[PDB]
C-alpha cells in the first residue's frame, strides 16, 4: 500500500489510475469502435479535402463556426433571467462600482479634511 | 506517430507500457549504469514472476497496484530525450519548416536561380495530379460501405499507381530544414 | 480655415470628373496635398487661439487633430482600393464621396466658433458614416450595428441641443470665446443637476463610456476596413474634444458630478482588458481595446488638471494611430484568410517576416513601450489620477499588465507557433500594404521626437 | 552543430553492433531481415528492451505504438532512417 | 576640453553604428557577427579610458546637452550620469559582451539567422546602456523597458517552440508586476519632489517616506527575480545558451539591485523599507539555492545560482552597504558570464543535451572547459584571493557584525553552504563519474574562439577582483577588529558545504534504492509554487474574464438594460396602437369618451 | 503484432517515394545561377570611420553647442586635501594638526 494521489479541479486524475478503463464490457468495446469509427470518417473526410491539387483555400471547419457562434451569438437568445443570473449580474456589476466609490470618497474626504485643517504639508507641491 | 491508432489497448500492450516506463524512471533514478543494470535486472525479475498466471481477473487486478506504485515513486524530474515532446529542444525547428507551396508564389527572377529543382518540382506537379485522380476512385472502390472502420489507407494495387494520400507525407519540409 | 475647406470640398467635383481607372491615383495625390497644407496649423501660440474668422478659430487642441483627420484620408483610400476591385465605376465614386465628405464634416467641426454649429456638424459626420457600414458592409449584422450606432448616438445627443438652446437663452451666446470670458459657477441644484447630465452624456456615450460601448463592437467588427479606421481614429475622438471644450461651464459641479462616470471607466477598464483576453475575433479584440484606452482618457478629463488635459490630447492622438494601423494588419490578414478569426491562420512571421515586423511594431506601441506618446499620455494621465488619489495606482497598474498581456497575446497567437496546414492561399505581401503600415507607423516615432505638438493647449 | 550525415550503412553497422552485443541473441543467428520471435526465439519484453537499447544508442526516442511492432533489424533501420530523412 | 564627457558619449554612440548598418550591404553578408563583436571591442578599449581617469582622480560629470520638453515647472531633458557606478559598470558590461559575442560566433554557427541575433544583442546592450547611465527617472524607465523588450524577443527566439513563447510571456507578466511599482515611485516623486531628476529628489528627501521607497523595492524585486516573483528567472533559460549567459546571467538580472544602489541616499534614511529589504533578499536566497541543490538540468541550476547570488546582493543592499553589493554585481559577472560559457561548451559538445544524468567522464575527455568550470565554481564559493572573495567574504562579514535579525543571517548562511553544495553537485556529476552520452563521441573544444573568449574571462575572475578592490577609494568603514570564529565562518560554512555534498554524492554509487521523501520532492518541485500560482490564480482570472466580464455583463445585462428593454417597450407600443379592426363604433365611442373628458377635465 | 503486409507494402512505396524527393532536393553544381551586375589595414580604416569621425562631431558638439548654456555639463568637484595648492589662485593649504604618530 501507498499514499493515494486525489485529483483537483487543476490536476486531473491520470489516466492509468482510471477504475474506469479496468471494468470492460462488450457496450464499452462497442462504444470505443464507434468512436474511433466517426474519428476515422472526420480524418477521411479531412485527408480527401486535403490532399487534393484543385483545391486552392481554406477548408472550411464546421466546428470552429460553431464554437465562434456558440460563443459569441448565441449566448443572448438562450439567456433566460433567473435568481442565479439576477444575482450574479446585480453582485459583479454593482458591487465593485460600489466597494470603489466608497474607498474613494472617503481617501478624498480625509485628504480635504486634513488640508481645511492644514496640516498635510504640501510644500514643493507644485504640479498637478 | 506514423502507424494509426487502434480501438482501445489490450492488456499485454499496457503491460509492455508499464514496463517502459518503470524502466525508464528507473534509469532515470539510478544515474550510474552498473546500478541501473542490478536495479533492472531485478525488476524484470520481479516483472516476469507472474508472466504465467491465465485467469483475466486477477491480471486485471495486478498492473494496478502496479500502476498505482508506479505514480507514486515516479521521480517527478525524469530524463527526456532533446526532441521527445518534453525535451528542451522538442519544437526548436519548427520555425524552420516552410510549406512547398510557397515556392509556387516566387518571383520569376527567383525562379531564375535554380532552374533544375523547379523542373524537377513541375514533373513532380504533373505526377501528383495523375496520380491523385486514379487515388479518388481507387479510394472509392476499396472503402468500405457506411464510412472508414480506422484510420488506416491501402497501399497501390495496381502498376502505375502510387499510394492514396501521399503528396503531404512524402513532401514534408524535413527535419531541420535549415 | 477656407485654405483647407475649399479644396476638401473641390475633392467631390474632381472625383466625379475623374477617368474610370484614374480615381484612386487623383484622390490620394489630391489628399496628400491637402493634408501638407493643415500642417501650417500647428504652428500655434501661448496666447488665446488662431482666431480665423467671427466662425472658425483653431487652436492646439484642434491642431492635431485637424492634421490627423487630413492625414487619414489618403491612408483609408489605399485600404479600401483592395476589396472595391469588382465594383462599378459609379458605385466607388459615391464611396470616395461619402469619404470627403465625412474628413469635411470633421474639418468643419473641430474649428466650430459657436456651439450650435458643432452639434450640427458633430451629428451630420453620423449620415456618411451610416452610410458606409450599411451599405458596404460584408456580413447580414451590419444593418443591426448601423441602427445601434445611429440609435445610441441620437439618444445621448438629443437633450444636448436642449441644453445648448436652454443655456444660450440664458447666457445669450454660445460663442465659445463669449463662453470661456463670462463663465459663471453653477449652484449645486437639481436643475443644473440635469443640464449637467444633458451636457456630458452626449459625448460620454461616443467616448464609449463603460456600459454604453455596447454599439462600438458591432459597428467597428461590421464595419468596412476605411469606416473601421475613421471610427477608431477620429470619431471616438469627438467625445473627448466636446468634454474639453464644455468642462467649462460645468464648474464647481464637475467636482461631485464626476464621480459616478469615475468609478465607471476605472472599473471598466479593468473589465474591457479582461475581455480583451478571452476573444475569438481579431476586430473585437481591437474594438475593447479602444474601449479601454477612450475610458482612461474620460478618466483623464474628469480629473479636469493641466496634466490630466495634457495626457488625454496626446492619448488620443497615439490611440488613433495605433487602432488605425491594428485594424489595416487585421484586415491585411482577412483579405487572404476571409474568416476574421485568431486561431485559424497561425504561425504567420514564417510566411509574412516583414508583416510581423508590422505586428511587432504596432503591438509595442499599443502597449505603451517608452518613449513613445502613448506612454507619455499614459504617464501623465496616471500622475494626475495619483494626484487626485494615491488609491487609483493599483487600478492603473493592473491595467498597465492586462494591457501588455493581451496585446502579446495577440501577437504571439497569429505570428508565432505553426502554420496551419490547409491555408495555402497566403500570397506574398503586397507594397500597398507595406506602405499603408509604414505611413502609420512613422509620423508615431517622429512625433515623439515632438511632443509638445500633441500636448494641447494647457502646454 | 558539426554532426556528419549518418548514411544507411552506418545505421545498419550500428543495429547490428548493438544485437550482437546483446547476450541473448547468438551473433551468428541473426541476419539482417531475422525476425525476433521465431528466428531467434526472444520474449516480447525482450523486444522491448532491443527497442530501448536502439533508443539510447541513437539518441533519440520513438513512441510506443511505433515501437510494438518492430520486429526484425531491417524495419528497425528502414523506421530510423524515415525518422531522420537519410538519402542513402 | 575634459575629455571625459566626449569619451564617456563616444562609447554609447559608437556601441549604435552597426544598427545603423543593419540595412546596409554587410547586413546581408557573414561579416556582420565579426563587424558587432568588433565595435564591441572598440568601445571596450574605448570605455577603458573615463574610468583611468577616475581611478586617477574621481572625475564626476553630468551631461544634460538636450533639452526634449518642458511642461510647466518641470524640464525633462536628456540627462547621463557618469558618476563611480557607470564608468565602473560599462567596462564590465562590455567586456562581457565582446566575450559573450565572440562565444557566440561558435555557438550560433549553423543558424541561419546569426546576424538578426547578433543585431539583437546590441540592442540589448543599448539598452542596459541607457539605462545604466540614465540621470532621471523617465530616461531610466526608457532602459527598463527596452531591456525586457529584448529579453521577450530573445527568450522567444525560436517562436515555433511553445514553451519558449510560455516564458517569454511569463517574463513581461513579472517584469510588468514591477513596472507597477516603478509607475507609483515615479508618480509619487514628480507630484512631491516636483521633479524626475536625480539632484532634486536628493535634495528635496532629507527623510522619505515609505511610498517611494516601496514602489523601487517593488520594480527592484520584478527585474532581480525576487522570492515573490522569482519563477521567470529560471524559466527564461528556453532561449539560446549565449542568451542566458548575457542577459538573464550578469547583465540584465542586476539592473533592479542596480536602481536600489542609485537611490541608496534615501534608502539610508529610512529603516521599515531596509528591513523589508533584506528579508526578502534572505528569503531570495535561501529558496533559490534549495531550489538549486536538487536540479538535473545544468542551466537551471546556474540560473538558480544567479538568482541565489541576486538574493545576497539585496542582502547586502538591506544591510545598509551599498557599494559593497556594486563590488559584488562587477564580480559575479565575470564568473558567472564564465560558468554559463562552459555550460554551453558542454551542451553544444553533447549534441545539445542538458540534462546532467547523461554526462559523464568530461575531466580528461575536455580539459579547458573542465579547468574554466573549476576556477568558476571556486570563485562563486568565495575562495580566498579569488574574484568572488573581495565581494561575498566582505558581504558575510558586514552581515555578521551589523544590528540585524537572527534568521535573515542564518537564511544567508545556510544559502552560502547550498552554494557551496551544488556547486559540488555540478562538479561531480557533470566532470568526474563514467561516461554516460550517447556512444557516438563528437566531443570537440579545439575552436580558437571558444578558447579565447572562455579565457579572457577566466583572466578576469583570477585578478579582476585584486585589481578592481586595490584601485577604488574606499567608501565604507571597515570591520578592523573581529572575534576569530567570526572571521571564518564565511570559510567553515563553505567547507561544510563541500563535505556534506560531497558525502550525500558519493552514496550514489551504492547498490541500495528508496523511494524520495517529502523534502526532496518539495525542493525539486520548485517549492510547488510554479505548480500552484501558474494554476490557480491564472484560471480564476480568465474564467471570470469570459463569464462575467465578457458573457454575463456585456453580452447579456447592459444588453437587456438600455436596448431591449427600449425595443420591447416600444414593439409592445406600436401592437397595441395599431391593433385597431377599423370598426367606426369604436372610433366613435372613443371619440365621445374624449370629447366629455375635454369639456370637464380642461376648464 | 508487427505490420500487416498491407501496411508493409504502404510504408516501402511511401519511404521510396520520400527517398525519391529527398534526392530530387539536392542542388546541381550551377544551380545557384548569380546574375552580376554592379554601378592592420581593415582596422585602421575601421579606427577612422568608427571612433574618430564620432568622437569628432561629439567633441564638437560639446565644446560649442552643449556648453553654450549654462548647467549643462555640470563636474563635480574636485577634492582638496591639505597640502595641495591651486593653480587659479596659488595659495597653500595649511597642513593638519601634527597628530601624535606611533605604530
Ligand atoms: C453599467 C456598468 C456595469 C453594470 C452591470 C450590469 C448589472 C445591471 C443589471 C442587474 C440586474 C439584476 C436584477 C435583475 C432584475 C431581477 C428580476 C428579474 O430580472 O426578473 C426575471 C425573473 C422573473 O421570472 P419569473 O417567471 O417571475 O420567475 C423565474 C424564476 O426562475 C422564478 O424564481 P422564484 O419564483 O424562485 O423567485 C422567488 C424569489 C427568489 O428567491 C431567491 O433565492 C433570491 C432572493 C434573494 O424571488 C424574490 O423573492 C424576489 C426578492 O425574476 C427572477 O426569477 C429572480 C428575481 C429575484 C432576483 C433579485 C434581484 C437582484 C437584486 C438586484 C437589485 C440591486 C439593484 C436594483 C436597482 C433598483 C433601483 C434602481
Ligand atoms: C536604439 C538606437 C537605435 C539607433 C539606430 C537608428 C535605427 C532607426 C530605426 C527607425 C525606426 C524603425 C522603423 C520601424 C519599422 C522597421 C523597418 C524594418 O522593417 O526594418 C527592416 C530592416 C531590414 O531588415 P530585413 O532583413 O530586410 O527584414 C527582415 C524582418 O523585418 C526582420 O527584421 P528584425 O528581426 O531585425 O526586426 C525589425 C526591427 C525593427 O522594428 C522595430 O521594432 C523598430 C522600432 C522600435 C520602436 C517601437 C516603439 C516603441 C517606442 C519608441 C519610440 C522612439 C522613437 C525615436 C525617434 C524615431 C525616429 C523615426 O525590430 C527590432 O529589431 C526589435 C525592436 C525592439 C527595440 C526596443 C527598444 C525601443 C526603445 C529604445 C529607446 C529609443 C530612444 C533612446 C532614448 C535614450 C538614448 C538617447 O531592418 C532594420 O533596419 C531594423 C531597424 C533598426 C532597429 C531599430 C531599433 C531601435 C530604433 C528605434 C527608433 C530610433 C531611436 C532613435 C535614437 C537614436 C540614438
Ligand atoms: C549553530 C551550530 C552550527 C553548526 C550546525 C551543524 C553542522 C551541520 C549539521 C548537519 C545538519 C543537516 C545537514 C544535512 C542536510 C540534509 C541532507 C539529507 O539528508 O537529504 C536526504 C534526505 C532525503 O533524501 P531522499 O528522499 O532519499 O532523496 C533521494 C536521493 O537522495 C536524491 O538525491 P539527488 O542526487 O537527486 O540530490 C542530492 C540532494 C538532494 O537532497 C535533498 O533532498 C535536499 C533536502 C535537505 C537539504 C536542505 C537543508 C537546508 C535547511 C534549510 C531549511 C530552512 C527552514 C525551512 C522550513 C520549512 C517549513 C515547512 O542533496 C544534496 O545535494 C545535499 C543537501 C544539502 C547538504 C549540503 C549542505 C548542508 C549544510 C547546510 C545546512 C545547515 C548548516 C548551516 C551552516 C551555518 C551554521 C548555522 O533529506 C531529508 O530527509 C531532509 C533532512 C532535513 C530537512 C528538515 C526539514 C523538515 C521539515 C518537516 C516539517 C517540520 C514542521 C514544520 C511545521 C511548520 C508549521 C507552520
Ligand atoms: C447604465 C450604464 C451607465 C449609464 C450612465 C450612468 C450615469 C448616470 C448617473 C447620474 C449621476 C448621479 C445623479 C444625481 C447625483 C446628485 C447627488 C445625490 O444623488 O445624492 C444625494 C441625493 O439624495 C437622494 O439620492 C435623492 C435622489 C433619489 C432619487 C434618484 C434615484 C436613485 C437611483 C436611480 C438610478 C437610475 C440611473 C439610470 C436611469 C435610466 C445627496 O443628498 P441631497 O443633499 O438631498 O441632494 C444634493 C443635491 N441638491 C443640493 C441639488 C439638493
Ligand atoms: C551627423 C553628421 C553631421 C555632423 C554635423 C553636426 C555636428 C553637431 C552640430 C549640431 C548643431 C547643434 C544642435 O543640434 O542644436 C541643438 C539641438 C537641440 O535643439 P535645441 O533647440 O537647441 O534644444 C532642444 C529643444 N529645442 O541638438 C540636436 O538636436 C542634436 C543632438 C540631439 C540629442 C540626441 C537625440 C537622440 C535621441 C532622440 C530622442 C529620443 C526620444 C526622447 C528621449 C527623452 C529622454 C528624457
Ligand atoms: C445613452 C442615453 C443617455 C440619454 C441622456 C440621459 C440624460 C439626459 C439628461 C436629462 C434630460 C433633460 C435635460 C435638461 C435640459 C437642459 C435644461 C435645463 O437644465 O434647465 C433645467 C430643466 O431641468 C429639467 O426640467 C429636467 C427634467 C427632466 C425631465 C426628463 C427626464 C429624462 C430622464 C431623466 C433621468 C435620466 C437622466 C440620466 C440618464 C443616465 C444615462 C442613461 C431647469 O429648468 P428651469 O425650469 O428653466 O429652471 C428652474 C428654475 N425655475
Ligand atoms: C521506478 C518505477 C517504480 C516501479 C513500479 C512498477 C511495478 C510493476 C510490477 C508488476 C508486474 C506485472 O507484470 S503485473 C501481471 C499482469 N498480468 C500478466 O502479466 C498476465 C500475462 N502477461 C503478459 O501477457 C505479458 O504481456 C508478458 C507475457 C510478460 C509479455 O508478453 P509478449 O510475449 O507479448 O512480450
Amino acid at each position: 500500500s501507498f499514499p493515494k494521489y486525489k485529483p483537483s479541479r487543476l490536476a486531473t486524475l491520470p489516466a492509468t489510475l482510471d477504475p474506469a478503463e479496468y471494468d470492460i464490457s462488450p457496450e464499452t468495446r462497442k462504444a470505443q469502435a464507434e468512436r474511433l469509427a466517426i474519428r476515422s470518417r472526420l480524418k477521411r473526410e479531412y485527408l480527401l479535402q486535403y490532399n487534393d491539387p484543385n483545391r486552392l483555400g481554406v477548408i472550411e471547419d464546421p466546428a470552429l463556426i460553431r464554437w465562434t457562434y456558440a460563443r459569441s451569438a448565441n449566448i443572448y437568445p438562450n439567456f433566460r433571467p433567473t435568481p442565479k443570473t439576477s444575482l450574479l449580474g446585480a453582485l459583479f456589476g454593482i458591487g465593485p462600482l460600489f466597494f470603489w466609490y466608497y474607498v474613494f470618497k472617503t481617501d478624498r474626504d480625509k485628504k480635504e479634511k486634513l488640508i481645511q485643517e492644514g496640516k498635510l504639508d504640501q510644500t514643493f507641491n507644485i504640479s498637478y | 506517430a506514423f502507424s494509426a491508432p487502434a480501438a482501445y489497448l489490450t492488456h499485454q500492450q499496457k503491460v509492455l507500457r508499464l514496463y517502459k516506463r518503470a524502466l525508464r524512471h528507473l534509469e532515470s533514478w539510478c544515474v550510474h549504469r552498473d546500478k541501473y543494470r542490478y536495479f533492472a535486472c531485478l525488476m524484470r525479475a520481479r516483472f516476469d514472476e507472474h508472466k504465467n498466471e491465465k485467469d483475466m481477473v486477477k491480471a486485471t487486478q495486478l498492473l494496478r497496484q502496479a500502476e498505482e506504485e508506479f505514480w507514486y515513486g515516479q521521480h517527478p524530474q525524469p530524463y527526456i530525450f532533446p526532441e521527445s515532446p518534453g525535451g528542451t529542444s522538442y519544437e526548436r525547428y519548427e520555425c524552420y519548416k516552410v510549406p512547398e507551396w510557397c515556392l509556387d508564389d516566387w518571383h520569376p527572377s527567383e525562379k531564375a536561380m535554380y532552374p533544375d529543382y523547379f523542373a524537377k518540382r513541375e514533373q513532380w506537379k504533373r505526377l501528383r495530379r495523375e496520380s491523385w485522380e486514379r487515388e479518388v476512385k481507387q479510394l472509392q472502390e476499396e472503402t468500405p460501405p457506411g464510412g472508414p472502420r480506422t484510420e488506416a489507407l491501402p497501399p497501390a494495387r495496381k502498376e502505375g499507381d502510387l499510394p492514396p494520400l501521399w503528396w503531404h507525407i512524402v513532401t514534408r519540409p524535413r527535419e531541420r530544414p535549415m | 480655415m477656407l485654405k483647407i475647406i475649399i479644396p476638401t470640398t473641390m475633392l467631390l467635383p474632381m472625383t466625379w470628373m475623374s477617368k474610370h481607372n484614374m480615381i484612386w491615383i487623383n484622390a490620394t495625390v489630391h489628399s496628400l496635398l491637402i493634408s501638407l497644407i493643415s500642417l501650417s496649423l500647428l504652428n500655434q501660440l501661448g496666447e488665446n487661439s488662431l482666431n480665423f474668422s467671427l466662425t472658425f478659430f483653431s487652436d492646439s487642441l484642434s491642431a492635431p487633430l485637424l492634421v490627423l483627420t487630413t492625414w487619414l484620408l489618403p491612408l483609408m483610400l489605399m485600404a479600401s482600393q483592395s476589396h472595391l476591385s469588382k465594383e462599378t465605376t459609379t458605385r466607388k465614386k459615391l464611396y470616395i464621396t461619402m469619404l470627403i465628405l465625412l474628413q469635411l464634416f470633421l474639418i468643419m467641426t473641430f474649428t466650430a466658433t459657436e456651439l450650435i454649429l458643432f452639434y450640427i456638424l458633430f451629428e451630420a459626420t453620423l449620415v456618411p458614416t451610416l452610410i458606409i457600414i450599411t451599405r458596404w458592409g460584408n456580413q447580414t449584422e451590419r444593418l443591426n450595428a448601423g441602427l445601434y450606432f445611429l440609435f445610441y448616438t441620437l439618444a445621448g445627443s438629443l437633450p444636448l441641443l436642449v441644453a445648448l438652446v436652454y443655456i444660450q437663452n440664458t447666457t445669450g451666446s454660445l460663442n465659445f470665446l463669449i463662453i470661456h470670458y463670462w463663465s459663471h459657477p453653477l449652484s449645486n441644484s437639481w436643475s443644473n443637476i440635469f443640464m449637467w447630465l444633458a451636457c456630458i452624456m452626449a459625448f460620454m456615450v461616443k467616448m464609449p463610456l463603460y456600459g454604453l460601448h455596447l454599439w462600438l463592437p458591432k459597428a467597428h467588427v461590421e464595419a468596412p476596413i476605411a469606416g473601421s479606421m475613421v471610427l477608431a481614429a477620429v470619431l471616438l475622438k469627438l467625445g473627448g474634444y466636446g468634454m474639453m471644450r464644455i468642462t467649462t461651464i460645468l464648474n464647481p459641479l464637475t467636482n461631485y458630478m464626476a464621480y459616478p462616470f469615475l468609478m465607471l471607466s476605472m472599473w471598466g477598464m479593468i473589465m474591457t482588458s479582461s475581455i480583451c483576453l478571452r476573444q475569438t475575433d481579431l476586430k473585437s479584440l481591437i474594438a475593447y481595446s479602444s474601449v479601454s484606452h477612450m475610458a482612461l482618457v474620460i478618466v483623464a478629463i474628469m480629473i479636469q488638471t493641466p496634466w490630466s488635459f495634457m495626457g488625454a490630447t496626446a492619448l488620443m492622438i497615439a490611440h488613433g494611430l495605433t487602432s488605425s494601423m491594428l485594424f489595416c494588419l487585421a484586415n491585411t490578414n482577412y483579405e487572404r484568410v476571409h474568416s476574421r478569426t485568431m486561431i485559424l491562420a497561425r504561425g504567420l512571421q514564417t510566411l509574412l517576416p516583414l508583416m510581423a515586423t508590422w505586428w511587432l511594431v504596432a503591438s509595442l506601441t499599443n502597449l505603451a513601450l517608452p518613449p513613445s506618446i502613448n506612454l507619455i499620455g499614459e504617464l501623465f494621465i496616471i500622475t494626475a489620477s495619483f494626484s487626485w488619489s494615491n488609491i487609483t495606482i493599483i487600478l492603473m497598474g493592473m491595467n498597465m499588465m492586462i494591457t501588455a498581456l493581451y496585446s502579446l497575446y495577440m501577437l504571439i497567437t497569429t505570428q508565432r507557433g505553426k502554420y496551419t496546414h490547409h491555408i495555402n492561399n497566403i500570397k506574398p505581401s503586397f507594397t500597398r500594404e507595406n506602405a499603408l503600415m509604414a505611413l502609420h507607423i512613422l509620423p508615431l516615432l517622429l512625433l515623439t521626437l515632438n511632443p509638445k505638438m500633441i500636448l494641447g493647449p494647457l502646454y | 552543430s558539426d554532426a556528419p550525415p549518418l548514411t544507411l550503412e552506418a545505421i545498419k553497422d550500428r543495429v547490428l553492433y548493438v544485437l550482437k552485443l546483446y547476450d541473448k541473441i547468438d551473433p551468428e543467428k541473426l541476419s539482417v531481415n531475422s525476425h525476433f520471435m521465431k528466428d531467434l526465439g526472444l520474449d516480447s519484453l525482450d523486444q522491448v528492451e532491443i527497442i530501448m537499447a536502439m533508443e539510447d544508442e541513437f539518441g533519440f526516442e520513438i513512441p510506443d505504438i511505433d515501437a510494438e511492432k518492430l520486429m526484425c533489424p531491417q524495419e528497425i533501420v528502414d523506421y530510423i532512417a524515415d525518422k531522420k530523412d537519410v538519402y542513402e | 576640453m575634459n575629455p571625459f564627457a566626449s569619451l564617456t558619449l563616444t562609447t554609447l554612440t559608437i556601441l549604435t553604428i552597426p544598427i545603423m548598418m543593419s540595412n546596409s550591404n554587410i547586413y546581408k553578408t557573414n561579416l556582420y557577427p565579426n563587424y558587432v563583436k568588433t565595435t564591441v571591442s572598440y568601445a571596450f578599449t574605448l570605455s577603458l579610458v573615463p574610468l583611468l581617469m577616475f581611478m586617477h582622480t574621481g572625475q564626476e560629470m553630468i551631461i544634460s546637452n538636450w533639452h526634449w520638453m518642458t511642461l510647466q515647472t518641470v524640464e525633462l531633458s536628456l540627462s547621463f550620469k557618469m558618476d563611480y557606478f557607470s564608468v565602473m559598470f560599462i567596462p564590465v558590461a562590455l567586456f562581457v559582451t565582446w566575450s559573450i559575442m565572440e562565444f557566440s560566433m561558435w555557438y550560433m554557427h549553423s543558424d541561419p539567422f546569426i546576424n538578426r541575433f547578433f543585431k539583437y544583442l546590441l540592442l540589448f546592450l543599448i539598452t542596459m546602456m541607457i539605462l545604466v547611465t540614465a540621470n532621471n527617472l523617465f530616461q531610466l524607465f526608457i532602459g527598463w523597458e527596452g531591456v525586457g523588450i529584448m529579453s521577450f524577443l530573445l527568450i522567444g527566439w525560436w517562436h515555433g517552440r511553445t514553451d519558449a513563447n510560455t516564458a517569454a510571456l511569463q517574463a513581461i507578466l513579472y517584469n510588468r508586476i514591477g513596472d507597477i511599482g516603478f509607475v507609483l515611485s515615479m508618480a509619487w516623486f514628480l507630484t512631491h519632489s516636483n521633479a524626475w531628476d536625480l539632484q532634486q529628489i536628493f535634495m528635496l528627501n532629507n527623510e522619505c517616506p515609505n511610498m517611494p521607497l516601496i514602489g523601487l523595492l517593488l520594480a527592484a524585486a520584478g527585474k532581480s527575480a525576487q522570492f515573490g516573483l522569482h519563477p521567470w528567472l529560471p524559466s527564461a533559460m528556453e532561449g539560446p545558451t549565449p542568451v542566458s549567459a548575457l542577459l538573464h546571467s550578469s547583465t540584465m538580472v542586476v539592473a533592479g539591485v542596480f536602481l536600489l544602489i542609485r537611490f541608496y541616499p534615501l534608502m539610508e534614511t529610512n529603516k521599515l523599507v531596509q528591513t523589508m529589504t533584506l528579508c526578502l533578499g534572505a528569503i531570495t536566497t535561501l529558496f533559490t539555492a534549495l531550489c538549486a541543490i536538487t536540479q538535473n538540468d545544468i542551466k537551471k541550476i546556474v540560473a538558480f545560482s544567479t538568482s541565489s547570488q541576486l538574493g545576497l546582493m539585496m542582502v547586502t543592499i538591506g544591510i545598509n552597504q551599498p557599494h559593497l553589493a556594486f563590488l559584488h554585481i562587477c564580480m559575479h559577472a565575470f564568473f558567472k558570464a564564465m560558468l554559463f560559457m562552459c555550460s554551453g561548451s558542454i551542451i553544444h559538445s553533447l549534441n545539445d543535451e542538458q540534462d546532467i544524468r547523461k554526462m559523464g567522464g568530461l575531466y580528461k575527455a575536455m580539459p579547458f572547459t573542465t579547468t574554466a568550470l573549476i576556477i568558476g565554481s571556486l570563485a562563486l564559493t568565495g575562495m580566498p584571493y579569488l574574484t568572488g572573495f573581495y565581494s561575498k567574504d566582505l558581504i558575510i562579514e558586514a552581515v555578521n557584525m551589523s544590528y540585524t535579525n537572527a534568521w535573515a543571517l542564518l537564511m544567508t548562511l545556510i544559502a552560502t553552504s547550498l552554494t557551496a553544495a551544488y556547486s559540488t553537485r555540478i562538479i561531480f556529476f557533470a566532470f568526474l563519474g563514467k561516461p554516460r552520452f550517447p556512444p557516438l563521441v563528437l566531443i570537440n573544444e579545439n575552436n580558437p574562439l571558444l578558447i579565447n573568449s572562455i579565457k579572457r574571462l577566466l583572466i578576469g575572475s583570477i585578478f579582476a577582483g585584486f585589481i578592481i578592490s586595490n584601485n577604488i577609494p574606499p567608501m565604507t568603514v571597515p570591520n578592523t577588529t573581529m572575534p576569530l570564529y567570526m572571521k571564518m565562518t564565511a570559510l567553515i560554512v563553505t567547507i561544510m558545504g563541500f563535505m556534506l555534498a560531497l558525502e550525500l554524492n558519493n552514496t550514489t554509487y551504492y547498490l541500495k534504492f528508496k523511494y524520495p521523501s517529502q523534502t526532496y520532492k518539495f525542493s525539486n518541485m520548485l517549492g510547488y509554487y510554479p505548480s500552484i500560482m501558474h494554476r490557480l490564480p491564472t484560471y480564476h482570472n480568465l474564467s471570470m474574464s469570459q463569464k462575467s466580464a465578457s458573457s454575463l455583463l456585456d453580452l447579456i445585462w447592459l444588453e437587456t438594460i438600455l436596448p431591449k428593454t427600449t425595443s420591447f417597450i416600444q414593439m409592445k407600443m406600436s401592437i397595441m396602437v395599431s391593433n385597431q379592426k377599423g370598426l367606426i363604433k369604436l372610433y366613435f365611442l372613443s371619440f365621445l369618451i374624449t370629447i366629455m373628458i375635454s369639456m370637464t377635465l380642461f376648464n | 503484432s508487427g505490420y500487416t503486409p498491407d501496411e508493409k507494402l504502404r510504408l516501402q512505396q511511401l519511404r521510396e517515394l520520400r527517398r525519391r524527393w529527398l534526392k530530387d532536393q539536392e542542388l546541381s553544381p550551377r544551380e545557384p545561377v548569380l546574375p552580376p551586375r554592379r554601378v592592420t589595414y581593415r582596422h585602421s580604416i575601421f579606427a577612422v570611420t568608427h571612433v574618430l569621425i564620432p568622437v569628432w562631431i561629439i567633441h564638437y558638439y560639446l565644446k560649442y553647442h552643449v556648453t553654450a548654456k549654462p548647467y549643462t555639463v555640470v563636474e563635480r568637484k574636485p577634492r582638496i586635501f591639505p597640502g595641495d595648492t591651486i593653480l587659479e589662485t596659488g595659495e597653500v593649504i595649511p597642513l593638519m594638526k601634527e597628530f601624535p604618530d606611533q605604530h
